[PDB]
C-alpha cells in the first residue's frame, strides 16, 4: 500500500486497522525504508551508525527520535502515539531485521531489540492523566521514590507435560497477560502441563513509584502518583530520589473482582515504560592529563581552598578543614598489629547563622559517598545499627546506620550536641575503632565504619565564651573532643568592615536569585578530589623527621608554660595525617616539607582557637612562628 | 554483587558475596520413603 | 510408612547484600536460600560468606508472570571466621606442638613476649608484661567443698589521655584467641555483660549476647571504665 | 458516541451532611461540607465489551449499573449458555472517577457529637475541582453502597432469598440455595461541584484582574491611589483587637509575605515570614490568631496541645482495616500557601516541634511510613502564639529563657512581638471602654477602614505583584544591617536576641512586603526603613538590675 492509503482506515479503530495482516506488512515496510533511507540532509545516515554502535557495544537497545519519523511518516507517528504496543512490537522486529542485515550471528546472541522512542512532544503531568492516555504514548515527568527489587519474567515459556515428561517448545509470553497451554502435541491430551525454569528464559522486571515533583504541584493540592514498569534493559537505572521523564503506554492493571470497598468498577493504571531519560565520578584520559596539568600548578591548594563552598563567604579555615577532610590522608596498618587511623574529623563548632549547614550541604553535593545525619531532627538516616522487621513485608533487614554506610566516604552529623545516649555511644564506637558491633536478633558481627566525620554543633547557651575553654563550651566530654583532628570554632564578633562585605554578599545572592531577574568548576573539582582519593597514597621519608621532633618538643612544653589542655601524640598523628592530605592537593607522591608546615599551621591554629582567652594570648606569641 | 543479578543468570551457577542475617530451623525431607497401598496393600519405595 | 523412610536436613537461609556499600535512600535487598544435608549447620548469621550456587525460580501465591528469585546452596565459603567457645579448636599438629616447646625452653621467652606485645608502643614496659600475665590467665581451682577460685587476671588502666591504653586495648583484643573489644555502655548495637530477650519469631526467652558473654574463655577489653 | 453529564446548580436549599435521610435515595440534593480526603483520578467502567467464552465473537457498549455486570442475552446463535463471558480491558469505555471524602462543617457540628463523614464520587469534569482542607458544595443524587461493615450491628438485616414456587422439582436425588445480604450506606454522586471560601465571607495580575468586573476594579485602583493606604491597611487588620499597631503591621506582612528565590546552586529561599507572639496572659494574643484564621484564605487554627504530629503535617491511615493505606493532609498542608495559626506553641511536646521544624526548613514533609513514600508541600507560614515560663514574661531574662520552644524553632521565626501588660489608669481606661463598648454594640463597634471583603480583595490583588530590589535599595539595606549589628554590640546583655545574618534575610522578606503592600514592582530605600524599623520595635531592651 502507500502512506495516503495508510492515513485513510477501514477498519472501526486504529487498533484493528493495524491488527490486519496487509496493513500490518506496509507500516513494516515502510518503517524498514525509514530506519535505512532518513538523513538529516548532512550527508550521514544517524540511524544507520546507531545500529552499528548498538551492535558493536552488545546492546538490545534501539534510540529512535519521535521528531525524525514524525517529519517524515506522519501517519506512523501518529500510529506509534494513540496505539503504540502493536506498533512498537512491528518496528521492534523492523529494527531487529535491520540489526540482522548489519550483523548476521547478532540474533543468536540476543534475539531481541527494544526500540526506545525519544522526545516524545507532548509533556503530561501526573494529574492530569485520565481515560482518554489509556493505551497510548505518553510522556510523564516526576521524582521516584522507591523501587522494588529486579524480578524474572516469562519471556519464553516452556511447558513439560506431566504424562509424557516431554518438553514442549517455547512460547513467547506477553507482559500484559498469563499465557497458557491446552495440547500436547506429542500425548495429544489437554493433560497438566507444569513450567520448568530450567529451559524458560526471562527477562528483568522492576516496579518503579513515580509522584510529582513537588515544585510542580499546585499549592493546596497533594503529589499524585503512578506505578512504573521498567523492562530488561531499563531496570536499576533510576535512582530513588532522583528526577526522571518517563515515556511508556498509559493501561490498566487488571484484578480479579474489581475493587470491593469502593462500590464502582475501578481499575488501577500503571505506566509500561518505553523509555527512561534522567533529567558519575568517572575520569577520562584526557580528564586525568588536565588533572595533572592542574596540578602542576604551584598555587594549586589555594585555588582548590577557595573553590570550596562558593555560596559560603569568608570562611578560609573552615574550607582549608574541608579540603583536608574531603582529600583525607592514608590509613596504615603497620605490621598488622597497629592500626593508624587516616581519615581527617573536623568539628565546626558555632554560633547559630554562621552557614555550617550550607557547608555540610556543599560537602555532600561534592563527596563520592556523604550520609547526612542529624542528633535533632528524624528525617535522615539513624547512626545507630539496627536489625528491623518491616510491619508489612515480616521480613528483616540489617542496618548499619549512617556511619557504616558512609564507609570510604563521609559522614556529616548536624546538631552533633543533640544526641542521645546510643549515637553518642555508636559515634565513639565509629571513631574509636572504625567498625559498629552489632548483637541482635541471633545477628552477631561487626560492621567497617572507616568513615570520616565532618560535625556542626553549637555552644552552651547559643554563644560561645572566650574566657571559659572548648571543654566548658559544649556538652562533648574530653574523649570525643579528642578524637577529632580540626577543632574549628567560629564566633561572629562584630566587625562593621566584616559584617558590610558579608551583608554585601547576601544582599547580591538575593538579588541575582530573583526570578524576574580563580576557582575551579565543581564538576572537575569532584572528579579531581575522587582521583586523588583513589590514585596518590602520599608517602614520607626518613630525613624529614628532625624537624617534627623539633617542633613537637617545642608544642608541649609550651603547653607546660600555661596550664591548658595538653598536647598528646595524637596531635602529633594529626600532623602527620593532614600532612598527607596536602600531598594529595597537589597529587604528589611524596610529602613535602611545605605541606608539613602547612599542615602543623592548620594544627596549631586549631589548638590556639579552642583555648581560653587568658592561654590564648600567650600561645599566639610562641607559636608565631609555626602560624607564620 | 547480589543487585547486579539479571535474568541471564536464572538457572546458572552464580558466585556471589553477602552477609547471612538469618538461618531457619532445620526441617525433614524424604529421600528414601516405602509407601503403601491403603486398600490395596500395594508396597513401593520412592527414592529423591 | 515412617519407621522405614528415610530423611535429610534442609535449611533455609537469608543473605543480604553488605551494609557498607548500598545506597542510602534504599533498603538493602537480600535473598532466599536453599541448602541441604552437609551444608546446613556451617554458618550462623552475622557471617560474612561467598556462595556458589544456582541462581533459581519459584512462584509464590504484581505481575502476571513474576517468579521470585532464590539460590539453591551449592558451595559456602566463610571469609573470616568468628571466634568463641563452640569455634574453638583444641586439636593441634604434631610441628606446631614441637616448635611451641621449643619457645618455652627459651631463657629469654619472657623478653621476646613482652616485645611482642604492642612492638608501636613505645615504653609501658611493666604494663606490656602484665599483659602478658592476662593472657596467660591462672590455674583455676575446683576444691571438694564446691568454692570455685578464678585463675584469671583483671588489670585496670588510670591515666591520662593520649598514652596508647587504648592502643594496649586493641592490640589485646587482636591477639587474644577469643576477645571483644567494648566500651563501658557497650557497643553501638551491641550491649554489655548479658542480654536476655525473647525469640524474634516464637517469643521465648533467648540470650541475645553481650560483651563478657560472648567472649567466654577469652578478654573483654573495657575501654572508658568509669561511665557505665 | 460521547458521553453528556447535565450539572444541576442553585438549588434552592443547601442540606447538612446530619441532613442525611432515606427517603433522598435517588433524589436530587445538594449538601456542603469540608473536603478532607481526595483520591487519584481512575477509570470506570462506562461501557464494557465482552466476549463469550465458547463463542469468542465481542459484544461492546453494556451499560454498568455501578457494580460490575455481565450480560445473559447473547445475541450470538453458537451458544446456549449466558452465565460464562470474559471481559477484556482495551476495548472498554472509561469514564473519570475520583472518590472524595468529606467532613461536617465546624458551625454544623451539634452540641457534643463527633464530625461524621461522607463519600461524594465525581466523574468527568467535575473530577479534581475538590481540593483537601476547603468548603464545597455539592449537588447530586443521593446513592447507596454496599456495606459488608453492618454485619454485626444490632437489629434485624434484610436478606434476599430466591423465590422458589413456580418450579417444577423431582425428588430423583443423586437442595442448595443461595442468599444475599442487603446492607447499605449512604453516599453521594455530584455532578457539580462549587468550591464556597473556606474564609467567612491565579499568580498573574492579568488573570485575576479579568474575573473582576469593572466597577470592582474602579474601587480596586480607588484604594490603589490612596497616599495613606498604608495607615488603612494596618488599621483594618483586627478591630477587634484595641492598639497593637507593631502587630497588626506584622500580620499584614504576613499575609502579604515575600517571593520565593532559587539559586543556580539550587537551594530555596523562603518567602514565608513567620511570626511569634508571646507576653502576659490575656494581652489579646488569641484574638490575632482567630482574626486571621476567620479572615485569611487557606488558613487552619490549632492548639499546641491538641495537635499532634501526625496531624499538623500528613498522616497515614489504616482505612476499615483494609490492605491499603491513605494519606490525610495535617494543619500545615491545608494551610499551604497560607498561614498556620498555632495558639499555645509552649505546650506542644518536643516530638512535635522537631516535626514541625523539619517542615520550617525544608518546606516539605517527608512520609517513610509503612508501604507509603511521599513528599509532600508544607510552603506554609507560622503565626504562633506562646505564653513564657512561669505564666508572666519576665524582664530580667532574654527570650530564649522566657520560651521553652527549641533554637531552630526560635531562629526562623522572622519577627517575635513581645506584648507586656502594664497597670496605667488611661490606657486601661479606654480599653475597658472600648471592651464594654464591643459587649453593647456588638458588630457597630467594630468600624475598619476597609471591610474584610474590600481588604481580601486588596491583598490578592497585591500578592501578584513581584517586588525587586534596586541600586540604592541594597546599599540602604546593608547600612541598616550594620547599624542592627553595631546596636547588639553596643547593648551586649541588654537585647533580647542577637542579630544575626538570618535576620538581615527577614529584614528583606519584610521589605519586600512591604513593598508588596504598596503596589509597587520595585522596592523603596523607606520601604526597607520601615521594615527596620518594626523588626527594630520588635525587639525589647532586658532590664537589669542596679549594681
Ligand atoms: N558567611 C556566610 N556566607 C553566606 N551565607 C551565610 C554566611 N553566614 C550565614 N549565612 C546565611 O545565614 C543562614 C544561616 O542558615 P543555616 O546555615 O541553615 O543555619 P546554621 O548556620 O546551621 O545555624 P543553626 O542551624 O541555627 S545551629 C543561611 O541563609 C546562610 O546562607
Ligand atoms: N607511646 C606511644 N607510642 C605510640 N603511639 C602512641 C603512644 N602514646 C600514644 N600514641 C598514639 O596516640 C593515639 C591516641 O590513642 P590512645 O592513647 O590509645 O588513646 P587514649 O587517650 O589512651 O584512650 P582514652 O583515654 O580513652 S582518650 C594513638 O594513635 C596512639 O598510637
Ligand atoms: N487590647 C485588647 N483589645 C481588645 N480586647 C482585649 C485586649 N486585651 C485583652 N482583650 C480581651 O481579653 C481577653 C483575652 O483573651 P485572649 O486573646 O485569649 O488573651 P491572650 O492574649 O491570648 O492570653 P492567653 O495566652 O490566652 S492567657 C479577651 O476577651 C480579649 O477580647
Ligand atoms: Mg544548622
Ligand atoms: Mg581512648
Ligand atoms: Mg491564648
Ligand atoms: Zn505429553
Ligand atoms: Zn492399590
Ligand atoms: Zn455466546
Amino acid at each position: 500500500l502507500t502512506l495516503e492509503s495508510l492515513s485513510n482506515v477501514k477498519a472501526n479503530s486504529y487498533s484493528e486497522w493495524i491488527t490486519q495482516p496487509n496493513v500490518s506488512r506496509t507500516i513494516a515496510r515502510e518503517l524498514k525504508s525509514f530506519l535505512l533511507e532518513y538523513t538529516d540532509e548532512t550527508g550521514r545516515s544517524v540511524y544507520g551508525a546507531r545500529i552499528r554502535t548498538l551492535g558493536e557495544m552488545n546492546s538490545e537497545s534501539l534510540e529512535v527520535n519521535y521528531r525524525h519519523l514524525a517529519e517524515s511518516k506522519a501517519i506512523l507517528a501518529l500510529f506509534l502515539a494513540k496505539c503504540p504496543e502493536e506498533m512498537l512490537k512491528i518496528f521492534d522486529l523492523v529494527a531487529m531485521e535491520a540489526t540482522e542485515l548489519h550483523y548476521p550471528d547478532y540474533a543468536r546472541i540476543h534475539s531481541e531489540i527494544h526500540v526506545r522512542i525519544s522526545d516524545f512532544p507532548t509533556i503530561y503531568s501526573l494529574r492530569e492523566l485520565r481515560e482518554s492516555n489509556l493505551s497510548s504514548l505518553v510522556r510523564v515527568t516526576g521524582v521516584v521514590t522507591r523501587r522494588t527489587g529486579v524480578f524474572p519474567q516469562l519471556k519464553y515459556v516452556k511447558f513439560n507435560c506431566l504424562k509424557c515428561g516431554s518438553i514442549l517448545g517455547p512460547f513467547f509470553q506477553d507482559s500484559n497477560e498469563e499465557i497458557r497451554i491446552s495440547f500436547c502435541t506429542n500425548c495429544k491430551s489437554k493433560g497438566p502441563f507444569r513450567v520448568n525454569g530450567e529451559k524458560t528464559v526471562y527477562r528483568n522486571y522492576q516496579r518503579v513509584t513515580l509522584q510529582e515533583a513537588p515544585g510542580t504541584v499546585p499549592p493546596g493540592r497533594l503529589p499524585r502518583h503512578r506505578e512504573v514498569i521498567l523492562l530488561a534493559d531499563l531496570v536499576d537505572v533510576s535512582k530513588p530520589g532522583e528526577e526522571v521523564e518517563v515515556t511508556g503506554i498509559y493501561k490498566n492493571n487488571y484484578d480479579g473482582n474489581l475493587n470491593a470497598k469502593n462500590g464502582f468498577p475501578v481499575f488501577a493504571t500503571i505506566i509500561e515504560a518505553n523509555s527512561i531519560k534522567r533529567r558519575v565520578f568517572s575520569w577520562t584520559e584526557e580528564e586525568e592529563r588536565e588533572f595533572r596539568k592542574i596540578s602542576r600548578d604551584r598555587g594549586i591548594i589555594d585555588k582548590i581552598i577557595s573553590s570550596m563552598a562558593p555560596s559560603i563567604y569568608g570562611h578560609r579555615d573552615i574550607k582549608t578543614a574541608v579540603a583536608c577532610s574531603l582529600f583525607g590522608g592514608v590509613p596504615k596498618n603497620v605490621n598488622g598489629k597497629h592500626s593508624i587511623r587516616g581519615d581527617i574529623n573536623v568539628l565546626l563548632l558555632g554560633d547559630p547563622g554562621t552557614a555550617k549547614s550550607q557547608i555540610l550541604k556543599y560537602v555532600e553535593k561534592t563527596a563520592h559517598r556523604a550520609v547526612f545525619a542529624t542528633g535533632q531532627g528524624a528525617s535522615a538516616v539513624g547512626l545507630t545499627a539496627s536489625v528491623r522487621k518491616d510491619p508489612i513485608t515480616k521480613e528483616w533487614t540489617l542496618e548499619g546506620g549512617a556511619l557504616v554506610l558512609a564507609d570510604k566516604g563521609v559522614c556529616l552529623i548536624d546538631e552533633f550536641d543533640k544526641m542521645n545516649d546510643q549515637d553518642r555511644t555508636s559515634i565513639h564506637e565509629a571513631m574509636e575503632q572504625q567498625s559498629i558491633s552489632i548483637s541482635k536478633a541471633g545477628i552477631v558481627t561487626t560492621l567497617q565504619a572507616r568513615c570520616s566525620i565532618i560535625a556542626a554543633a553549637n555552644p552552651n547557651g547559643g554563644r560561645y565564651n572566650s574566657t571559659l575553654p572548648l571543654a566548658q563550651n559544649v556538652s562533648l566530654t574530653e574523649p570525643i573532643l579528642s578524637r577529632f583532628d580540626i577543632l574549628c570554632v567560629v564566633r561572629d564578633l562584630v566587625d562593621e568592615e566584616a559584617d558590610e562585605r558579608l551583608a554585601t554578599f547576601v544582599v547580591d545572592s538575593h538579588v541575582r536569585s530573583h526570578p524576574e531577574n580563580s576557582p575551579i568548576p565543581q564538576e572537575l573539582l569532584m572528579k579531581y578530589i575522587h582521583y586523588a582519593r583513589t590514585k596518590i597514597y602520599p608517602k614520607l621519608h626518613q630525613m624529614d623527621m628532625d624537624k617534627v621532633s623539633r617542633v613537637y618538643a617545642d608544642l608541649r612544653r609550651e603547653s607546660i608554660s600555661t596550664g591548658s589542655f595538653p598536647i598528646t601524640v595524637r596531635h602529633l598523628e594529626s600532623i602527620l595525617r593532614i600532612a598527607e592530605s596536602f600531598a594529595k592537593m597537589r597529587l604528589s607522591e611524596f610529602v613535602s616539607s611545605y605541606d608539613l608546615d602547612r599542615a602543623i599551621k592548620v594544627v596549631v591554629d586549631s589548638f590556639v582557637d579552642a583555648q581560653k582567652v587568658s592561654v590564648r594570648r600567650q600561645l599566639r606569641r610562641s607559636f608565631a612562628i609555626y602560624t607564620l | 554483587p547480589l543487585r547486579d543479578l539479571d535474568s541471564e543468570h536464572v538457572s546458572k551457577i552464580v558466585r556471589l558475596s553477602g552477609i547471612i542475617i538469618s538461618t531457619s530451623v532445620l526441617s525433614s525431607r524424604a529421600t528414601y520413603l516405602s509407601i503403601m497401598c491403603r486398600n490395596c496393600r500395594h508396597t513401593t519405595s520412592i527414592t529423591i | 510408612i515412617h519407621e522405614s523412610s528415610k530423611f535429610i536436613d534442609q535449611q533455609f537461609l537469608k543473605l543480604q547484600e553488605i551494609p557498607e556499600l548500598v545506597p542510602v535512600g534504599e533498603m538493602p535487598r537480600n535473598l532466599t536460600m536453599t541448602c541441604d544435608r552437609y551444608l546446613t549447620n556451617k554458618v550462623i548469621p552475622g557471617t560474612r560468606v561467598t556462595i556458589v550456587g544456582i541462581y533459581s525460580i519459584y512462584n509464590s501465591k504484581s505481575g502476571v508472570a513474576i517468579r521470585t528469585p532464590y539460590i539453591k546452596i551449592l558451595g559456602i565459603q566463610s571469609d573470616v571466621e568468628t571466634s568463641s567457645i563452640w569455634n574453638s579448636v583444641t586439636m593441634f599438629t604434631e610441628e606446631e606442638e614441637e616448635e611451641f616447646l621449643q619457645l618455652s625452653r627459651n631463657p629469654k621467652l619472657y623478653e621476646i613476649l613482652t616485645n611482642s606485645i604492642a612492638p608501636s608502643i613505645f615504653g609501658n614496659e611493666d604494663i606490656k608484661k602484665a599483659i602478658v600475665c592476662l593472657l596467660m590467665g591462672g590455674s583455676k581451682k575446683i576444691l571438694p567443698d564446691g568454692m570455685r577460685l578464678r585463675g584469671d587476671i583483671n588489670v585496670l588502666l588510670l591515666g591520662d589521655p593520649g598514652t596508647a591504653k587504648s592502643q594496649l586495648l586493641k592490640f589485646v583484643e587482636k591477639v587474644s584467641p577469643i576477645a571483644v573489644y567494648t566500651s563501658g555502655k557497650g557497643s553501638s548495637a551491641a550491649g554489655l555483660t548479658a542480654s536476655v530477650q525473647r525469640d524474634p519469631m516464637t517469643r521465648e526467652f533467648y540470650l541475645e549476647g553481650g560483651a563478657m558473654v560472648l567472649a567466654d574463655g577469652g578478654v573483654v577489653c573495657i575501654d572508658e571504665f568509669d561511665k557505665m | 458516541e460521547r458521553v453528556f453529564q447535565i450539572s444541576f446548580f442553585n438549588l434552592p436549599t443547601v442540606h447538612r451532611i446530619r441532613d442525611i435521610r432515606s427517603e433522598k435515595i435517588g433524589s436530587l440534593l445538594s449538601i456542603s461540607g469540608t473536603v478532607t480526603r481526595t483520591s487519584e483520578v481512575r477509570p470506570e467502567l462506562y461501557k464494557a465489551s465482552f466476549t463469550c467464552d465458547m463463542c469468542r465473537a465481542i459484544v461492546d457498549n453494556v451499560e454498568q449499573s455501578f457494580k460490575y455486570t455481565e450480560p445473559t442475552f447473547c445475541p450470538n446463535p453458537s451458544c446456549e449458555n449466558r452465565a460464562f463471558w470474559t471481559l477484556n480491558v482495551t476495548r472498554s469505555r472509561f469514564l473519570d472517577w475520583q472518590k472524595v471524602r468529606i467532613q461536617e462543617n465546624a458551625n454544623e457540628i451539634p452540641t457534643g457529637s463527633m464530625p461524621r463523614t461522607l463519600d461524594v464520587i465525581l466523574r468527568g469534569d467535575s473530577v479534581e475541582r475538590a481540593k483537601p482542607g476547603d468548603r464545597c458544595k455539592f449537588t447530586g443524587v443521593e446513592i447507596v453502597v454496599p456495606d459488608v461493615t453492618q454485619l454485626g450491628l444490632p437489629g434485624v438485616k434484610p436478606s434476599s432469598t430466591l423465590d422458589t414456587r413456580g418450579i417444577s422439582k423431582t425428588t430423583e436425588g443423586l437442595r442448595s440455595l443461595g442468599v444475599r445480604d442487603l446492607t447499605y450506606k449512604i453516599s453521594f454522586l455530584a455532578c457539580h461541584v462549587i468550591s464556597i471560601g473556606s474564609n467567612i465571607g491565579e499568580r498573574d495580575q492579568e488573570v485575576f484582574l479579568n474575573s473582576l468586573s469593572s466597577d470592582e476594579i474602579n474601587e480596586l485602583k480607588e484604594m490603589v491611589k490612596d497616599e495613606h493606604i498604608y495607615d488603612k491597611l494596618v488599621r483594618s487588620i483586627a478591630p477587634a483587637v484595641f492598639g497593637h499597631e507593631a502587630v497588626k503591621k506584622g500580620i499584614l506582612l504576613q499575609m502579604l509575605g515575600g517571593v520565593h528565590k532559587s539559586t543556580v546552586e539550587g537551594i530555596k529561599l523562603r518567602g514565608d515570614i513567620n511570626i511569634c507572639v508571646v507576653g502576659d496572659p490575656s494581652t489579646s494574643k488569641s484574638q490575632f490568631l482567630k482574626y486571621v484564621v476567620g479572615f485569611a484564605p487557606r488558613s487552619v487554627y490549632t492548639s499546641g496541645k491538641a495537635s499532634s504530629a501526625a496531624g499538623l503535617t500528613a498522616a497515614v491511615v489504616r482505612d476499615e482495616e483494609g490492605g491499603d493505606y491513605t494519606i490525610e493532609a495535617g494543619a500545615l498542608m491545608l494551610a499551604d500557601n497560607g498561614i498556620c495559626c498555632i495558639d499555645e506553641f509552649d505546650k506542644m511536646d518536643i516530638s512535635d516541634q522537631v516535626a514541625i521544624h523539619e517542615a520550617m526548613e525544608q518546606q516539605t514533609i517527608s512520609i517513610a511510613k509503612a508501604g507509603i513514600h511521599a513528599t509532600l508541600n508544607a510552603r506554609t507560614s507560622i503565626l504562633a502564639a506562646a505564653n513564657p515560663v512561669g505564666g508572666r514574661y519576665n524582664r530580667k531574662l532574654s527570650l530564649r529563657g522566657n520560651l521553652n520552644m527549641t533554637a531552630p524553632i526560635m531562629s526562623r521565626f522572622d519577627l517575635f512581638f513581645v506584648i507586656l501588660d502594664d497597670c496605667n489608669e488611661k490606657i486601661d481606661t479606654e480599653l475597658a471602654s472600648h471592651i464594654v463598648d464591643l459587649h453593647m454594640k456588638r458588630d457597630e463597634a467594630i468600624e475598619p477602614p476597609f471591610s474584610a471583603e474590600q481588604l481580601r480583595r486588596y491583598i490578592k490583588y497585591a500578592r501578584t505583584f513581584k517586588p525587586i530590589l534596586t541600586k540604592e535599595a541594597r546599599s540602604y539595606l546593608v547600612e541598616k544591617y550594620k547599624e542592627l549589628r553595631k546596636d547588639d554590640a553596643q547593648g551586649f546583655s541588654r537585647s533580647s536576641y542577637r542579630i544575626t545574618v538570618r535576620q538581615l534575610e527577614s529584614m528583606i522578606r519584610l521589605s519586600e512586603a512591604i513593598a508588596r503592600a504598596n503596589c509597587v514592582d520595585e522596592i523603596t530605600p523607606s520601604f526597607i526603613a520601615e521594615a527596620y524599623d518594626l523588626l527594630r520595635q520588635s525587639i525589647i531592651r532586658v532590664d537589669v538590675d542596679d549594681v
